[PDB]
Order: C-alpha cells, then structure tokens, then sequence
C-alpha cells in the first residue's frame, strides 16, 4: 500500500515531550507491548540522531495496553487532520435516542506511516532511577492516538461502511480517532442487534472489534434551581438572594427588589422573616426566567471548548462546557455510585471522560477541562483509571469556587 | 581507538551551512606544540589532513607538563542538528540494590575511540597557522568523535550502550550501569568469578576500540561518586563542610543553603526556612546580608545534626517501602525513607510554598513522586493523623485528594484540625453585621459591626488595606462576642481566608483571628451580596 505522505505545519518542529516515570509495573507492561510490536514490524528502534519524543503510559480488563499521548503532535499537525483530510461531524447523531461506541483503531496498524514522518513519532519508555538510558521507538504503521491515522484511512473507512450505511440508511456513523458512534433510535434491543450486525460486517471485511449505551436525548444545558422550602429565615433570604444576584450574571432580567426590603433592619440570621406577596412576586416572575433558555447561546466552531467542573460531595460532581463565560453550551452531573468501592480521584478521572464524549458526541472537538485538583497530584494517577484511547487537554485550578450549590 | 563501530548519521539544522570561523594566529611556541600533538593523532586516525577544497573552517587553541589541544565548537554546535537529550539527573544510591560486587571502569579517550558519521566530517575542520601568517596553513579534520561537541556524549552513549548488548546477553548475572564515560557493574558471584567477568569485559570493550582500567587500577571503595560516598553496604553524602564566617554575601548564602539541603538526603531534620528568607529579600547579586537572628539558631541545629557523620541503607526489593512524616513548624516537614527500623534508605524535608493537612497531602505528593522516581513503587506512609480527621477534611475539600495506603502514628506534633465552622446559623446566638473599609491613596481605614440586639462598633485604623480591614471587621465581632457567634460579611476575600481553615501565617492578624475562632464554641459564617440593601446597613457607618 502506497503512504500517505505528511507534511507538518510550516515553520512547525516536532514533539519534543519529556516522559514521565513509571511504575515498576507499568515499564514492565510497556516492555511487553512494544517487543510483541516491534517483532511485527509496527514500530522501530532508533538511535540519538533522532531528537524529538512523545510520552507513553500504560493502562487498562485484565491486560495492559498501551497509550501513548499524542497531544503535542496533534496540534502541531492540525492542518493535515482537520483542514486537509478533515472528518466532517454530522449534526444529527447527537438527536439519535441511542449511540454505541465500537474501538476501531486495530485497523490502523496494517497501514504503513509515510517513511519521512515516522521520526515524529519516537516515544520512550523510562527506566527505574535513571539507571539506564531508556528504550526508544519510532512507529512504522499509523499510530492509534494520532489524529491524521484516521484521517489517513477514512478512505478505507468510507468503504468498508458502504454496504451497511445502504442497508440502514437511518443509522448515524462517526469516526474520531479510534473510534465509532452509531446511533440509532431503535429499541435497545434493536439497537443491541444492529450493532453486532455492524460487528459482524466489519469483522467480515478484516476490521477485529473487542467483545458505552450513551443516550444524548436527556443532554441539554440543565436549569438552575432555588430550594423549595416550606419556611424562610433571615439567612434563607440571603442564600437566596446571593444565589439570584449570581445568576443576573447571566439572565439579566432577575427583577430582585421587593426581597430586599423583606428584611431591611438588621435581624438575627435565625429570625424567621414571613413572606410578602410584594416579595413572592419578585420570586415566582424569577422562577419563570428560570424555565427558560438563554439568550445568544450558541456555538462558535472558531472558539474552543472549556469544561469546568466542580466537586459537590457525596460522589456528585457538576459540570458547565462553555466557549466565552457565563453562555453554557451544556451542563450536568457526574455520580459515582459505588461506596467502598470509588475514590475522589477516580470520580474526577470518569467525570473528565464522560464529559468528553458528551463533546465528541455534540460538536466532533474535545474541550480543555479546568480540573479541581493539584497538577503533580493529578499527573501521577489519571493513568489508574484512564479508559479512552484519546487525551484532551488539561489545567488546572487553585482557586475554590464561591458556592458550590451555586450549580447545584 | 577508532572503532569497527557503525557510524550515527548527522546533518546541519535545516537550511543551514557548515563554520567558517576566523583563526587569528597565536604564539609560534603554541603552533609548536600542536603540530606535534596535531599529527601524533593523525597517525593514529583520529584527525586527517585536507586540503583547501572544504570551505569550513574552526578555530583551535592551546593550554597547559605538556600542552594540550583545544576546539571552541561553539559555532558548529549552533548549526548541528538537535540530538536525543543525554540522559538528565543520576542515580540515586537509595535505589541502588546491594551486590556482592561493584567494579568501577572509566573508558578512557572516549569520544575519539568512537567514529564520526563520514558525510559530516567536512564540517569539523580547522587551520594551524604557519608563524609567519603569510606561510601556508595545515588543514586537519575529524574522524572522530570531537571533544565537547554537541552530538558526542549522545553517539558515545548509543555506541557503548550497543557495544554492551552482546556481553550483556552471554552474561545475565551481571549488572552494568552507564553514566557518561564510567561502566558500573556489580554481581553477586563469588569474587574469582566476578574478577574473571570483569576482565571478560575489559577484553570485549578493547576488541571494541575502547581501553578500560586494568585490576590494578580499578578503584576502590568506598566510591567518591557525584558527591557521595558508597561503601559497600551503606552510602552517604561525600564530607560537608560549613563556613564559619563573619559577613556574609548573596553567593555565600546560595552555597550554604546548597549545601544543606544536599546533606538533607541522608541527614535527618535538616531546616532551611529562616536561612533562605534572606535571599528571598531581593536579587541583589553580591550584596552583604546581615546574617538573622532566627537564622542563626537554624545554623546551629543543622551544625549539631551534621557534627555527627549518618549512613543509609540500599534497597532490597523483598522488604516493603515505607515512609515516614514528621511536621517541624511554620510550614516545614521531613520524612523518610526505610524498610527496616534503624537505617534509612534516604530523608528529606518539604516546605510551603495554608492549612495544617492540605501541606501535608502535598508532602505525601512530594515523597510518592520522588519514590516512583526511585524505585518505581509507591511507599506506605506512616502519618501523625488519625483517620477520622483525614476523613473530615477530604470529604469537605474542593479539591479532589487521594492518600495512598496509609497508617496512622500517633508520634506528636500530631496534624489536627483547629476549628470548624458551622454549617446552619446558630439560634440562640448573637448576629454580627460586620464590614470594613479605606483609603487606596489616604491609607487610612475603618472597620466595625453592627449587631442585632442593637450592639454596635467602629475602630479607626492606620496602615491598612481594603481587605486588611475586613478581616479586622471579622476580628472585632470575635473580640466582642459570646461563645456563640453568627458573623455576616460582604467580603468574599475573608470569607474565603476563614473557609480555608488556615492553621497559622505570617498574617499576624489571621493567627489573631485563628485564636479567636479555635477560642469560640460555635461560629457561623455567611456571605450577602455586597450593596445590596439587607442588613449591610452597618457599611453606612464605616463608610
Ligand atoms: C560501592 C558499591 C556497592 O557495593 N553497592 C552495594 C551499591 C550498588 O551499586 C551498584 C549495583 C549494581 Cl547491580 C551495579 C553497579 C553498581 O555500582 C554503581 C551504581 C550506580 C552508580 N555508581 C557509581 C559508582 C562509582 N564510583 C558505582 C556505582
Ligand atoms: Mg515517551
């Protein structure tokens, strides 16, 4: 087969990204992976004149793969992925009832990578205590976890896809990185069906597939909420209030007089203040305001995504993807519910991937998360529970928020 | 010598051409010298002679028994293309594995007993002058490795380490390590068979083109290595030595504490708090620093911990990894490393860049990153906290946090939480309306209270800022208040300080107001919108 031949963006060097350490365990599994490879031709050991590097991790069944995290090398080859071999996002699968997410990067590795791109893609797995120089590869084949493999083989894909899409004209089929969204809005047990329809039929053209039941009807921007309370204090009041004063950020039309002069004269905070109609007025018109959507809240494919997310307790974390502040493109909730059994660090971990396929699902681009947690701490263990083929990019914040149940 | 080693290509960074440097003559006693330094390696191959063809050109100097040869590659190293990064940082000798045996063999003349790749030997030309300047000059190039260029010590790395691989394959029950121009190799054979292996290396390296330290010359231990001393069944930091001097100047001060977080591996409670505050001041260069009173006492304990000499162990990877934390005082830590009661594999001290347990997470960070490093597992943690307050505090974190497997130890200065606040206003207690305020130029503050049974309060201030005083707000209605207090302010800045249930500062007023909440019996804290007309009446009198 004939390569595809990559150039990178111009004036563009390649990655040249320091590797973390590993675990004993991990180098170990690492050392697997890449003898069983580099006996099948996939990837090549290479010598000093090649600088650049991009770092490896090893996560999990019961069997270790291997991932290695293409972040740098994806942007610095954008052009050849999204503007020359661009994958167009199809509007319509975030409206299916139901999408199934089937792993397809096995089909890159028989596709041979262009001979003068393969330098850009050495990786190193570490040695414990320095104590030797490292192992170093470069990729023969198109490697998962690049963005330009599946692009490279769309082609092939388009095709492969042919007899199906004829088959079942009302199906939605995806494809980023290394992975494929069907949506359908069958029965589940239809749906169920048409998937190992789809299994079969791409095991039948050379395409092996292992073996997450997303729904993104229930996927909008969430409303925010007062309690409902039978009874209000001088303190409830001022909840309320703060709340409300927050969200004019927001919907400017929260009309919040007549509660301000409730409780004008300086009370103490368990004094039970009554309710005025003047005032309940000023409650129920805000509540309205509440129902509805914002104003001027759409997608600017030119911006980029920003996810924020904010710990709640009790295994509830909230989040809020935006582009510019305060116009929320989407919000929801996370809840881990297994106690004994889920930790602070894995919930953040299946948050972080739940939200990224929300945005793989809505828009076909991953945003960059806003992470409540400290960097080392977070470089350290979000391997333990990673379970997606792709990264998205990261920060992190120091800064608390205000009120929590702000968001909910 | 050169080597039946396969060359590593190398090309110029993209788009760019070859030296062509200056080469002003020198001193005809120093074109004596090299000349006859100059041709004694290029009969052994190391250097040949070239005519004008090649337009590159480098400069070459001398210096002193003998003389010797030198090449400021500077310009070529610019133009050469990036290499893969010799390998950053060392060894530790905690995570070393005791052997029964350790040899110590320095190649010598390393990166000339490596070739140079053929197609970029034109580029390490240069020019001996002819005394007499007009004279014609002799034109040598490299065939080698040349000293201190760019890609020498990344070829050299990759030729040794390939030139080990068939040795290493015949022979699995030794060890060796790589680290620039030594080989470490240890052994747990007897020792006639390890003396045997190691000539068994030496012949294989000299077949190879690369000599190596006879028996008679191999070092002995223990080993002065990158600042350490190795002894066959402990390691510790080569002798550290502290100045006693009278001034003392910005360099001065930089080694010093150097020196001491250096001897911090190994010797335990090593501080550096009050002798760094002193650079921290400013950039000054080499400016006199009048040595702290503070300082002075942390100098004398470090100087009472170092007078005594202290070992660590290696590692034995049957033993489990332990570590240990102990809290010091404002914001300073030390831990360490073992895996059985009276030797430590190694020690250290972390320091705050907060509260009593966030700093200590961030230890637990600090020491599991390093063990990773090490190791490559992550210890088990002895901590003076017990479980129900580890338990309180994540929970209620903003923060995600994660504590590997950790044990309590109940070894004071125990880790506790001073204070909470409560979670609902207190009924039964007096309602503080509290807020504050002054000048950016006059400077100039107020700050008071307003309480519901009418009480109320104004102090004036000097030297004070926005969110000085309203933190003095806060402090008032804790002066002036029951057991049981609910405090009400429109300053985010101190509901957030209170909320993070600081332990201690520098912020002398923040420890007041710790003594006050830790004082209190039940305080409750809440925020209103600023200006916005509910019970902040009392803005009006401190306005
Ligand atoms: C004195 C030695 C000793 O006896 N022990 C038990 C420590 C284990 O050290 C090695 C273990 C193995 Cl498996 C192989 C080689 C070892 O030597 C070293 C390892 C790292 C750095 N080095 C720098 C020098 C010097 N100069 C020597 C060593
Ligand atoms: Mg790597």
């Amino acid at each position: 087969i004939e390569t595809v031949p990559v150039k990178l963006k111009p004036g563009m060097d390649g990655p040249k990204v320091k590797q973390w350490p590993l675990t004993e365990e991990k180098i170990k599994a690492l050392v697997e992976i890449c003898t069983e490879m580099e006996k099948e031709g996939k990837i090549s050991k290479i010598g000093p004149e090649n600088p650049y590097n991009t770092p490896v991790f090893a996560i999990k069944s019961t069997k270790w793969r291997k991932l290695v995290d293409f972040r740098e090398l994806n942007k610095r080859t954008q052009d050849f992925w999204e503007v020359q071999l661009g994958i167009p996002h199809p509007a319509g699968l975030k409206k299916k009832k139901s999408v199934t997410v089937l792993d397809v990067g096995d089909a890159y590795f028989s596709v041979p990578l262009d001979e003068d791109f393969r330098k850009y893609t050495a990786f190193t797995i570490p040695s414990i205590n320095n104590e030797t120089p490292g192992i170093r590869y470069q990729y023969n084949v198109l490697p998962q976890g690049w963005k330009g493999s599946p692009a490279i083989f769309q082609s092939s894909m388009t095709k492969i896809l042919e007899p199906f899409k004829k088959q079942n004209p009302d199906i939605v089929i995806y494809q980023y990185m290394d992975d494929l969204y069907v949506g359908s809005d069958l029965e589940i047990g239809q749906h169920r069906t048409k998937i190992e329809e789809l299994r079969q039929h791409l095991l039948r053209w050379g395409l092996t597939t292992p073996d997450y039941e997303l729904h993104p009807d229930k996927w909008t921007v969430q409303p925010i909420v007062l309690p409902e309370k039978d009874s209000w204090t001088v303190n409830d009041i001022q909840k309320l209030v703060g709340k409300l004063n927050w969200a004019s950020q927001i919907y400017p039309g929260i009309k919040v007089r007549q509660l301000s002069k409730l409780l004008r004269g300086t009370k103490a905070l368990t004094e039970v203040i009554p309710l005025t109609e003047e005032a309940e007025l000023e409650l129920a018109e805000n509540r309205e305001i509440l129902k509805e959507p914002v104003h001027g809240v759409y997608y600017d494919p030119s911006k980029d995504l920003i996810a924020e997310i904010q710990k709640q307790g009790q295994g509830q974390w909230t989040y809020q993807i935006y582009q510019e502040p305060f116009k929320n493109l989407k919000t929801g909730k996370y809840a881990r519910m297994r106690g004994a059994h889920t930790n602070d660090v894995k919930q953040l971990t299946e948050a972080v991937q739940k939200i990224t396929t929300e945005s793989i699902v809505i828009w076909g681009k991953t945003p960059k998360f806003k992470l409540p947690i400290q960097k080392e701490t977070w470089e350290t263990w979000w391997t333990e529970y990673w379970q997606a083929t792709w990264i998205p990019e990261w920060e992190f914040v120091n800064t608390p928020p205000l009120v929590k149940l702000w968001y909910q | 010598p050169i080597s039946p080693i396969e060359t590593v290509p190398v090309k110029l960074k993209p788009g760019m051409d070859g030296p062509k440097v200056k080469q002003w003559p020198l001193t005809e006693e120093k074109i004596k010298a090299l000349v006859e330094i100059c041709t004694e390696m290029e009969k052994e191959g190391k250097i040949s002679k070239i005519g004008p063809e090649n337009p590159y050109n480098t400069p070459v100097f001398a210096i002193k028994t003998k003389w010797r040869k030198l090449v400021d590659f500077r310009e070529l190293n610019k133009r050469t293309q990036d290499f893969w990064e010799v390998q950053l940082g060392i060894p530790h000798p905690a995570g070393l594995k005791k052997k029964k045996s350790v040899t110590v063999l320095d190649v010598g003349d390393a990166y000339f007993s490596v070739p140079l790749d053929e197609d970029f030997r034109k580029y390490t030309a240069f020019t001996i002058p002819s005394i007499n300047n007009e004279t014609p000059g002799i034109r040598y190039q490299y065939n080698v490795l040349p000293q201190g260029w760019k890609g020498s010590p990344a070829i050299f790395q990759s030729s040794m380490t390939k030139i080990l691989e068939p040795f290493a394959a015949q022979n699995p029950d030794i060890v060796i390590y790589q680290y620039m121009d030594d080989l470490y190799v240890g052994s747990d054979l007897e020792i006639g068979q390890h003396r045997t292996k190691i000539e068994e290396l030496r012949q294989h390296l000299l077949r190879w083109g690369l000599t190596t330290p006879d028996k008679k010359h191999q070092k002995e231990p223990p080993f002065l290595w990158m600042g350490y001393e190795l002894h066959p069944d402990k390691w510790t930091v080569q002798p550290i030595v502290l100045p006693e001097k009278d001034s003392w100047t910005v360099n001065d001060i930089q080694k010093l504490v150097g020196k001491l977080n250096w001897a911090s591996q190994i010797y335990p409670g090593i501080k550096v708090r009050q002798l760094s505050k002193l650079l921290r001041g400013t950039k000054a260069l080499t400016e006199v620093i009048p040595l702290t009173e503070e300082a002075e006492l942390e100098l004398a304990e470090n100087r009472e911990i170092l007078k005594e000499p202290v070992h660590g162990v290696y590692y034995d990877p049957s033993k489990d990894l332990i570590a240990e934390i102990q809290k010091q005082g404002q914001g300073q830590w030390t831990y360490q490393i073992y895996q059985e009661p009276f030797k430590n594999l190694k020690t250290g001290k972390y320091a705050r860049m907060t509260n009593d347990v966030k700093q200590l997470t961030e230890a637990v960070q600090k020491i599991t990153t390093e063990s990773i490093v090490i190791w490559g597992k992550t210890p088990k943690f002895k901590l003076p906290i017990q479980k129900e307050t580890w338990e309180t505090w994540w929970t209620e974190y903003w923060q995600a946090t994660w504590i590997p497997e950790w044990e309590f130890v109940n070894t004071p200065p125990l880790v506790k939480l001073w204070y909470q606040l409560e979670k609902e206003p207190i009924v039964g207690a007096e309602t503080f309306y509290v807020d504050g305020a002054a000048n950016r130029e006059t400077k100039l503050g107020k700050a008071g209270y307003v309480t519901n049974k009418g009480r109320q309060k104004v102090v004036p201030l000097t030297n004070t800022t926005n969110q000085k005083t309203e933190l003095q707000a806060i402090y008032l209605a804790l002066q002036d208040s029951g057991l049981e207090v609910n405090i009400v302010t429109d300053s985010q800045y101190a509901l957030g300080i209170i909320q993070a249930q600081p332990d201690k500062s520098e912020s002398e007023l923040v420890n007041q107001i710790i003594e006050q909440l830790i004082k209190k019996e039940k305080v409750y804290l809440a925020w209103v919108p600023a200006h916005k007309g509910i019970g902040g009446n009392e803005q009006v009198d401190k306005l």
